[PDB]
């Protein structure tokens, strides 16, 4: 079968920090691209971060340097997003998108339910 | 990203030590063998002391590959990875075979490792980080020790086997060869460059097939502009644009324009007038503008020239009474220190010796790794001295506990102490030797400072032990106190030199005082070929067809010849310094 | 008044032969030995020629040997490149570089001053009359926002085009966007602009056209005839 | 047409990280190798002669080394000026004169999101025979993205023409173009234009129209 296992969200403190992990089970994490979606409240699905085949290639958002970061384990097989000073605004849905084809279209058919890390 | 490299470097010279030595007469007591008057033995032992027979091979030649250093390092690591599977697939259940064959000839391929790897250190690591590249390569070497020692033996003994621990050394050991193939690789021009443009300048007169003059041609100019920037021999002193540079740069130009010349007229599709020109280039090559050479293209010059070149510096001789006489302080403690825990002391010899293992490892590489970084922190003179004090005072904690009562605390740290010196002294030494070399003669010359240094530590046994049985332990030790003074008097006697060196990087060329370095020389080649003749005796004796007395005689008759030599050499030494000092 | 300036494309029969002139002012050509290289489009440089006058030398590459020739004359301050029996693959952009004299430091510093360039392109393309037009501001396309002008042409002969906005006066929101491929075989741009419609009826439409080998110049704007 | 074989090919760095160039030369070349940079439309600068060797004119930020036939240039701090194509060339004899390949990076900086635009000509275009439209994604980055013309559901190939443009000397913008030309007759079955792209920048498909 095809799995997505997802942790993280809830209540957030103020002046505080977070940590998520997204890992992808019963499919091949090798050779397809892993990126990441946050979404305010006021925002679009903004970006986050994106990492290529390995790490061959990795792009990075407005809210990396500085306030997120994008670890990669290669014996777990899952991405880590790290917070730092979380703005009031920052109540955030985060999605996690795998691309089963080589296009990098951004096509998703395996729905996932995402996390949400809400503040205040 | 370096320090990786001299790590594992490290690594390979220590990792092949073991197996010709210790695991290989495990296996025999294990088989039931008792590895004796095989014939062949006895040889592997002999193979490190007298490395520095072939060495002038490893810089005469330079290898289609790679470059000079790193492609012999590479010969040598897969002829030690191919000998090594021999061994492992080889099988002594029959009988001996040619066990002990293989083993000298694997001892033979990891002494040429070790001379190879020694010259790339010394042309590879700047001035300041001569230190730090000791301290690493020491790290290393006993890493290696430790792994072949005890962990493969242990392995050996539960899982892999006689059988597969020799193939999981060479699979060790080939991480390495691609760390070797990734390293990187010195520069070497004037002799070399001058050299291929000699080879090409002669298949330029036999061109016949009218395409093998440009190629040559093309080969000939890469070659001129590299030695243009190069400094030759007698002017290296005279780096910052001197006018003999300049003059130097100037013939060089004037044969890169002829070269030039004769490859426009190549490229027109003439001959004749091509081979005219090369002809024309001959010419002026014998012209005055010919005032620097190099050594190769006779065999004599490949193994008279690193010895000229060391033995034409000057404080020639000072140097060698420094390296015969620096760690002899630490000889003479390590002779007798379990022998005088044994018996001078009530311990165990368990327990104390394994503690006094793992002490003295940690405490040598953390002195090694200090020593190091207070080098790359300091001059080398000053490191030196301090150094060498440090460990002269060390020794005296050993009269201090015999001397004291009999808790196991003041002995550890005692030994802690005295490791911790000697770990010092060891990355210090090792920056002076590798200073000293040449960066064209480097493997020679550090192969002989080397055993040069190995020489006056193998004496000291004798002597050592009748003091101990003869006036007592304590007044033993405060002998060897006494006895780490001449390092520091002669480490004190040649700062003048040291300091020239470590300003402007080039050894001086002596020139004063009369032929009497010629005698000196005629004594010690003398005194040479007594011992190589004493030595091919002892080889005869060794059949047990004849025994003879007087080669103890013969053999003190030749060492008080060399050392009366060195003594004359010595002390006209220090009259010539002070010569130019006043 | 320093400068080294190239020219020589033109009208030619495909497959035939044209002389191409550099000229360099402020350095006469005796003193420095002309190279010329050639860019194709889309892919890097290659050295094409090269003539030294003080010896009378002159090479070519193996790619292009037995067919160009290189001269120069030192009166007229210039050198000269003619190319003969010419292949599809030769059109490319031809650069006139110098190098200096052996020995020195003007030898070491190979190709210090450079070429504005010359696109010397060889086809059998023919003359036709281009249409080069504004595009006049209907209010059907995004009604109620910022206004998606531009200048858009149909053809030239030569490829390049100097395309230029109120006289030079402005350059900011107007992608210049790169020729596409013409069934007809001739290059067909549309500058677009995406600019706010406060000047709709202030300031004037004015796009400015120049080929300089068709040495043809242009006004365009939406006038009543 | 011997190279060393490296499992790690490809570099993606960010701007103000010290970036690094390599090649090697096949044969002994001395340290004949100068290094220019070619800005799109221009004829190349010299930035680097001698391989370690500068003059003046050049700012302090670029440096070369040499390691046996290796040559490196080296870049500190990543400028917005800094990207345009970087070749070295032996320059060993006047006729074997050989050139690099180049290196060409481009930007990496704050993202701006990705702005698709539909850019039709007006109808009095038909006069002429033909009918081309654009369809841009404007300030985007990375460069992966593709565009279809999905008009009235329907998909079209071989005529829509794609094309990333760079940062010219001109107008230094960012952008991805699909030019779709069309003939008259063609016009009788397509009206409304509309383009829908994919970016990795879009996590659904842009599809874009105009009303006439």
């Amino acid at each position: 079968q095809v799995q997505l296992q997802e942790s993280g969200g809830g209540l957030v403190q103020p002046g505080g920090s977070l940590r998520l992990s997204c890992a992808a089970s019963g499919r091949t994490i090798s050779r397809y691209a892993m990126s990441w979606f946050r979404q305010a409240p006021g925002k679009e699905r903004e970006f986050v971060a994106v990492a290529r085949r390995s790490g061959d290639g990795a792009f990075y958002a407005d809210s990396v340097q500085g306030r997120f970061t994008v670890s990669r384990d290669d014996a777990k097989n899952t991405v880590y997003l790290q917070m730092n000073s979380l703005k009031p605004e920052d109540t955030a849905v985060y999605y996690c998108a795998i691309d089963s084809d080589t296009f990098y279209s951004g096509s998703y058919d395996y729905w996932g339910q995402g996390t949400q890390v809400t503040v205040s | 990203p370096k320090s990786a490299i001299l790590l594992i470097l490290g690594f390979a010279s220590g990792l092949p030590l073991a197996l010709t030595s210790g695991t290989l007469q495990a296996w025999m007591t294990v088989e039931n063998i008792d590895l004796k008057t095989i014939w062949f033995f006895s040889l592997v032992g002999q193979a490190y002391v007298f490395k520095f027979l072939w060495s002038p091979v490893m810089d005469r030649y330079t290898p289609p590959f790679l470059g000079r250093r790193r492609g012999w390092l590479v010969t040598t690591q897969i002829l030690l990875l191919i000998a090594i599977a021999a061994m492992g697939f080889l099988e002594p259940g029959t009988q001996l075979r040619w066990m002990a064959a293989l083993a000298v000839v694997i001892a033979f391929c990891s002494a040429s490792q070790d001379i190879v790897f020694d010259a790339w250190k010394t042309d590879v690591l700047p001035a300041e980080e001569r230190g730090t590249g000791a301290a690493i390569s020491v790290l290393g070497y006993r890493l290696g020790m430790l792994v072949s020692g005890g962990l493969a033996l242990w392995m050996a003994d539960k899982w892999l086997g006689w059988q597969g621990m020799y193939w999981l050394m060479a699979a060790l050991l080939v991480p390495c060869i691609i760390a070797t193939l990734l390293a990187p690789e010195p520069s070497a021009d004037l002799a070399d460059n001058w050299e291929t443009l000699n080879d090409n300048l002669k298949v330029i007169e036999k061109a016949d097939n009218a395409a093998q003059v440009k190629d040559a041609l093309t080969k000939m100019r890469a070659a001129a502009l590299d030695a243009q920037k190069a400094t030759p021999p007698k002017l290296e002193d005279k780096s910052p644009d001197s006018p003999e540079m300049k003059d130097f740069r100037h013939g060089f130009d004037i044969l890169v324009g002829q070269i030039d010349d004769a490859l426009k007229l190549a490229n027109e599709g003439k001959v004749k007038e091509a081979q005219a020109a090369a002809e024309q280039l001959k010419t002026t090559r014998n012209a005055y503008i010919q005032k620097y050479l190099g050594v190769p293209r006779t065999l004599e010059q490949a193994v008279v020239a690193p010895l000229r070149d060391f033995f034409g510096r000057n404080n020639a001789w000072l140097i060698l009474l420094l390296i015969v006489l620096y760690k002899l302080g630490d000889a003479f403690a390590m002779s007798l220190t379990t022998t005088f825990l044994i018996r001078g002391v009530g311990f165990d010899a368990g327990e104390v010796g394994m503690v006094n293992k793992t002490l003295g490892w940690i405490a040598t590489i953390i002195g090694a790794l200090y020593g190091g970084v207070l080098m790359q922190r300091l001059s080398l003179f000053r490191a030196l001295l301090i150094f060498g004090i440090l460990q002269g005072v060390s020794n005296a904690g050993y009269w201090l506990l015999s001397i004291t009562d009999k808790h196991l605390m003041s002995m550890a740290v005692a030994v802690f102490f005295e490791n911790l010196c000697g770990g010092m002294g060891t990355a210090a030494f090792v920056a002076l030797l590798m200073t000293l070399c040449n960066k064209s003669f480097s493997a020679t010359q550090f192969a002989l400072l080397s055993a040069l240094s190995a020489v006056g530590r193998v004496y000291v046994g004798p002597i050592a032990g009748w003091f101990v049985e003869a006036h007592g332990w304590p007044t033993f030790y405060l002998f060897s106190v006494f006895a780490a003074v001449p390092g520091i008097l002669l480490l004190l006697i040649c700062r003048k030199t040291l300091e020239y060196t470590q300003q402007t990087e080039s050894f001086m060329m002596r020139r004063h005082f009369s032929g009497a370095y010629q005698f000196a020389l005629y004594l010690l080649l003398l005194g040479c070929l007594l011992l190589a003749l004493w030595l091919i005796m002892l080889a005869l004796n060794a059949i047990d067809y004849t025994s003879f007395s007087f080669l103890a005689g013969l053999l003190e008759v030749a060492a008080l010849i060399a050392i009366a030599g060195v003594l004359l050499g010595a002390i006209l030494d220090y009259l010539a310094l002070r010569r130019t000092e006043e | 008044e320093v400068q080294l300036v190239e020219s020589g494309g033109g009208l030619v029969q495909p497959g035939g032969s044209l002389r191409l002139s550099c000229a360099a002012s402020g350095f006469n050509v005796v003193d420095f030995s002309l190279h010329w290289v050639r860019q194709a489009p889309g892919k890097g440089l290659e050295w094409v020629a090269y003539i030294s006058s003080s010896s009378g030398s002159t090479s070519y590459a193996d790619s292009v040997k037995g067919r160009f020739t290189i001269s120069a004359d030192t009166s007229k301050n210039t050198a000269y490149l003619q190319m003969n029996s010419l292949r599809a693959e030769d059109t490319a952009v031809y650069y006139c570089a110098r190098w200096g004299y052996w020995p020195g430091e003007p030898w070491w510093k190979a190709f210090d001053y450079w070429g504005q360039g010359t696109l010397v392109t060889v086809s059998s393309a023919s003359t036709k009359g281009p249409s080069v037009f504004p595009l006049a501001p209907s209010s059907k396309s995004t009604s109620g926002g910022t206004a998606a002008l531009g200048c858009l042409v149909k053809d030239y002969f030569p490829e390049p085009v100097t395309v230029s906005w109120n006289s030079g006066a402005l350059t900011s929101g107007v992608h210049t966007f790169p020729a596409v491929l013409q069934s007809s075989g001739l290059y067909s741009l549309s500058s677009v602009v995406t600019v706010p419609s406060s000047s709709l009826g202030t300031q004037t439409y004015i796009c400015n056209v120049n080929h300089k080998p068709s040495n043809t110049k242009v006004d365009k704007k939406v006038e009543p005839k | 047409d011997i190279q060393m074989t490296q499992s790690p090919s490809s570099l993606s760095a960010s701007v103000g990280d010290r970036v690094t160039i390599t090649c090697r030369a096949s044969q002994s070349v001395s340290s004949a190798v100068a290094w220019y940079q070619q800005k799109p439309g221009k004829a190349p600068k010299l930035l680097i002669y001698s391989a370690s060797s500068l003059y003046s004119g050049v700012p302090s930020r670029f440096s070369g080394s040499r390691s046996g036939t290796d040559f490196t240039l080296t870049i500190s701090s990543l400028q917005p000026e800094d990207f345009a194509t970087y070749y070295c060339q032996q320059y060993l004899y006047y006729s074997l004169v050989t050139f690099g390949q180049g290196t060409k990076v481009e930007i990496k900086r704050t993202v701006a999101a990705p702005s698709v635009f539909i850019f039709p000509p007006s109808d009095s275009q038909l006069k002429s025979g033909t009918a081309s439209v654009v369809c841009l994604l404007n300030n985007f980055y990375p460069r992966e993205a593709k565009v279809q013309w999905k008009v009235d559901n329907a998909l079209q190939s071989g005529n829509s023409q794609e094309s990333v443009t760079e940062q010219d000397s001109k107008d230094s913008t960012y952008s991805l173009s699909s030019t779709l030309t069309l003939s008259k007759a063609d016009y009788e079955k397509h009206k409304v234009y509309a383009c829908e792209v994919t970016h990795q920048g879009l996590s659904s498909p842009v599809t874009k129209s105009f009303n006439r």
